[PDB]
RNA sequence: AUUGGACUCAACGCCGGACAACUCACCGGGGACGACAGCAAUAGGCCAGGCCGAAGACCUUGCCCGCUGAGAGGAGGUGCAUGGCCGUCGCCAGUUCGUACUGUGAAGCAUCCUGUUAAGUCAGGCAACGAGCGAGACCCGUGCCCACUGUUACCAGCAUGUCCUCCGGGACGAUGGGUACUCUGUGGGGACCGCCGGUGUUAAAUCGGAGGAAGGUGCGGGCCACGGUAGGUCAGUAUGCCCCGAAUUUCCCGGGCUACACGCGGGCUACAAUGAAUGGGACAAUGGGUCCCUCCCCUGAAAAGGGCUGGUAAUCUCACAAACCCAUCCGUAGUUCGGAUCGAGGGCUGUAACUCGCCCUCGUGAAGCUGGAAUCCGUAGUAAUCGCGUUUCAAUAUAGC
């Protein structure tokens, strides 16, 4: 029942990361009509979700159908509704520039100036992953309000983690979101 | 005419359906003779606001109880707390009352609760394993 | 579904210490991770 | 006499207290005998697990309690009146069961 | 009333017991001397009588606790078996004891078969609604203010 | 020497050598054999020179007298048989 | 072969690691296993049998990859390259930024003294002024009141279905019925050091008075920062490089991790009238069960077997709680108080019980007789204690929770 609803919910477009994240994946919501289980994708460039003559979508089914029971196996394709507000594809752009040629220095400044320009109580994009030497660093920025303990990271604020496949190592981001909503006017 | 009340502070549980009425003063105590308690052992903690009521009082009054279920040393007190509780519940004074508020309350709400929900760490609420 | 630990968890390819409680059929640490965006949360 | 019985237990009750409030004002409406919003002992499920992934580290477990607010309402049975229940916009969070006792 | 419980249960069911060792229905059946109580204790029985007030006990267990089957018998009639250094189970009482003992108690009609048990009949409950009047009778002198006054 | 003399043993049948084993070896073989013992059955009704690979099988009544080679983890060993041993485990010999 | 990680706190009932195949990672013995490439010369399958544990494994026979490289992969390495996770400093209050300002400068001031606080919590006075993260606030736990509230919870009168006759009824809440009073689970109030009498200063802060459920963190909990401790995590997960690329890949068989001169850590049982039989009373919740617990019936001494009933679970069952207490029975001593080994025997679980299981029954009833140095846990329904579910799911929990 509500168990296996969670699952579906966190692993279905979950593992479509494996595949979806070059398109700009950026997390799903469940719209479960009885009907139909609805499955949606929010592209932040979906003309590769577009495909090469539907060669995108359609990878999308055989696994939807053959262990989970569901019907009418679908994903439409869409965004997200605030480009900076959603972290997940921000780490991942983060990831990207790093690996691309993009200022790795600045990278992780302009990614975090551009989240907090965007509308947010406070963000923080902090980088554990040797990018250098031989030896392990951080690289926290500190900007806007971000509580640690509590409600909001619980519910509240967000998170925005991905992967960096470097010769050396394999890093990531933890870019924390929190919406623009007043906690206590204490 | 009849009394039903079951709160009584809930020493850990209690399930005391209280039935206290007035008749010709045959009082059968939970389908048991008073003279004939069955419980007796237990029945000395309970029978201390009745006492306290005294004979003429419980002679005229007519009690019965409805139980689920409580410890025994639980059923013991708030038994005995609903008792008084449908004692003060009829037409009575407030002298029964400051006589058994007098000795150790048997009004109020046990203070001390169910147990604490011991933590990971050790075997008990508060106790931990022996460190060497 | 009936072995001592043949049947492996969801993600982390695994044949010990694996939640079979609840169907759930999650490594601890792997359910541990992905309990709250299952909809699990430490209400207490 | 005859009832159509509703059981619902779900993660969220604000939106099942909600969707109970709907029918009640559908029944009102409709003149269905109704049994008020009974609420139901909830399934509060817990499973934990030890918070430590290596092998030192002392005792840390986090605790996954989880609350099934359960809740059963009866309301008697027609046609119009059930399929009127059966249009209601429920949300997903609860789980909608119907017994039609007659 | 002369119900069963204006009297303490040692007086009633040891008269139960007395009525049915009276009674030629209710025997020790040939491996009464090779068996214990169930399976919790350490040894048999060391009392004369413990067939008859067993069936006894079971009866006034029946009235009691209304119908009662086989296995809440057997979990009614439990101990702390010892394991010498384990923790200590309750598990069981003994199937066949018990359910001998029920068969005698049908056989003399004291018990009423059921779906959830054996609800004790309702001759049984007269007769010892009856013998609850001797066992009062014992006692009539306690409290005068009963009849009705 | 097991219910009878020695003798007789041999030529008793399955079910009443079962009932002179004890419940353990009864109901294992009760519930059927798998495939390698039904082979080891087999080949020693035949009669050739058989390692018989398992630890825990029964000895038999007439699959007295004739050698069993057993694998412990080191290859294999050559233990004898007698009429002590008939109802026996094979890995009781080779540990 | 008796596999590795881990070694004060914060390793030694830990790695959910209570290993019978898997788990598996040590090994015995096979067998399959290189995407692409170079190159020797598409192989298997398929009657039977030889041997082969066995495996058409490969052979006599019926009969339509040899290998390296680069790969997957690798429970091999390095936790001393990591990602992310956690122990711990540590509930610890700390960590701090802006502005100006002192200082040649590292840095100082705020971040100080006085009180206060659970806390850099706060007030007072200051060359300081403001602000953030931690903290608290916050989310929970449960107890006093009510809004609606009944099923599968409930009887509390209304009335029935059988006995007592001394007479209301005892039993029945299955029900009609009544949700009269309650448990009720969704929204709300409550107890803020608030008022009053002391202290501190007249501040922040501090005691009994309150007929009051908690007077002054009501009571217990999760979340717990800046950083280090090159702490553990390549063995949950992904991953760098060295390596393994026909073995460290890969699938079963057997053994092993249980092997034991043995040092050590934590647990389970034990020596009284505070104890062995027999009854008595209803007792507790957390949480399971539908592919699994079990209703009643039958069979045995037991474990248990057949049949059959209840359960997608306020229905139903594991489900008896024990500890208990008493007409009592029970006996005087280190023994009915006290039970580790081992010999026959019957069980269900599993594909398999010798290594290597637990259940059951009998006979041996032993060691032993409140334990020094040293330590250890703990402040109210808490220590202690008595047993209970659940997780490691085939059993086995002296275990964790
Ligand atoms: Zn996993």
């Amino acid at each position: 029942k509500f168990v296996n609803d969670g699952y579906v919910k966190a692993s279905m477009d979950e593992y479509f990361a494996e595949q979806l994240s070059r398109a700009g994946y950026g997390g799903m919501e469940l719209n479960r009509t009885p009907m139909g289980t609805q499955i949606v994708i929010y592209s932040e460039k979906p003309g590769m979700v577009i495909g090469k003559a539907g060669k995108v979508i359609r990878k999308l089914t055989r696994d939807v159908a053959n262990k989970y029971s569901l019907e009418n196996p679908q994903i439409d394709a869409q965004e997200v509704k605030r480009p900076e507000l959603n972290a997940q594809m921000m780490a991942s752009r983060l990831a990207a520039s790093i690996e691309r040629g993009w200022y790795f220095r600045k990278a992780g400044h302009n990614t975090l100036r551009a989240v907090m320009n965007a509308g947010a109580l406070g963000c923080e994009v902090v980088i554990s992953g040797k990018l250098t030497g031989a030896r392990s660093r951080v690289e926290k920025f500190v900007d806007g309000y971000i509580k640690h303990s509590g409600n909001p990271v619980e519910e509240v604020v967000d998170e925005g983690f991905a992967v960096a496949v470097k010769k050396l190592g394999t890093l990531g981001c933890k870019v924390r979101i929190i919406q623009p909503g007043v906690v206590l006017p204490d | 005419m009849v009394k039903v009340v079951n709160s009584s502070g809930k020493h850990k549980t209690a399930t005391a359906r209280a039935t206290v009425m007035k008749g010709t003063g045959k009082v059968r105590i939970n389908k048991i003779p008073l003279e004939l308690y069955t419980p007796e052992l237990a029945m000395m903690k309970i029978s201390e606001p009745l006492l306290i009521a005294g004979n003429d009082v419980v002679s005229g009054l007519d009690i019965n109880v409805d139980v689920r279920g409580g410890g025994i040393i639980g059923q013991a007190n708030a038994v005995r707390t609903a008792v008084a509780r449908g004692i003060v519940e009829w037409t009575n004074d407030t002298a029964i009352r400051d006589n058994f508020a007098a000795y150790d309350r048997n009004l109020l709400v046990s203070d001390s609760r169910q147990k604490e929900s011991k933590n990971f760490g050790g075997p008990g609420a508060r106790a931990k394993y022996q460190k060497s | 579904k009936s072995g001592r630990g043949v049947n492996e968890c969801k993600r982390c390819g695994r044949k010990q210490g694996l939640v079979r409680k609840y169907d759930i059929y999650l490594c601890r640490h792997c359910f541990r991770e992905i309990a709250h965006e299952m909809g699990f949360e430490k209400y207490s | 006499m005859q009832k159509a019985r509703i059981r619902l237990s779900g993660i969220s009750p604000k939106d099942l207290d909600g969707v109970c409030n709907q029918v009640k004002s559908i029944a009102e409406r409709t003149g269905v005998n109704i049994s008020g919003p009974v609420p139901l002992p909830t399934k509060k499920l817990v499973v934990p697990t030890r918070k430590s992934p290596s092998g030192d580290g002392t005792a840390t477990w986090d605790h996954w309690e989880m609350r099934v607010h359960k809740r059963l309402i009866d309301i008697a049975a027609d046609e119009r009146a059930l399929r009127q229940l059966m249009r209601i916009q429920v949300p997903k969070d609860i789980n909608i069961e119907i017994v039609l006792e007659g | 009333m002369t119900t069963v419980f204006d009297v303490p249960a040692t007086e009633m069911i040891e008269k139960l017991a007395g009525i049915l060792k009276e009674d030629d229905k209710i025997v020790p059946p040939e491996w009464a001397g090779n068996v214990k109580t169930g399976v919790h204790k350490e040894l048999p029985p060391t009392n004369d009588d413990w067939w008859y007030i067993r069936c006894a006990a079971v009866l006034r267990k029946i009235y009691t606790d209304g119908p009662i089957g086989i296995e809440r018998l057997r979990s009614v009639y439990g101990g702390k078996k010892d394991n010498g250094s384990k923790p200590f189970h309750k598990a069981k009482g003994s199937g066949s004891v018990a359910r001998k003992t029920v068969q005698q108690l049908e056989a003399a009609g004291f018990l009423q078969k059921v779906k959830d048990g054996r609800t004790v009949s309702a001759k049984g409950r007269s007769m010892m609604d009856n013998a609850a009047h001797e066992l009062k009778l014992e006692l009539l002198e306690k409290i005068p203010e009963l009849a009705k006054y | 020497y097991r219910g009878k003399t020695v003798s007789e043993l041999q030529e008793l049948s399955l079910e009443e050598f079962a009932e002179l084993l004890p419940s353990r070896e009864r109901r294992s073989l009760k519930r059927g054999f798998t495939d390698g013992q039904k082979k080891v059955l087999h080949e020693f009704k035949e009669g050739k020179k058989i390692r018989t690979h398992h630890r825990d099988m029964i000895i038999l009544p007439e699959m007295i007298g004739k050698t069993i080679e057993i694998h412990n983890g080191k290859g294999f060993v050559s233990v004898d048989l007698q009429p002590e041993m008939v109802g026996h485990r094979f890995g009781e010999f080779a540990p």
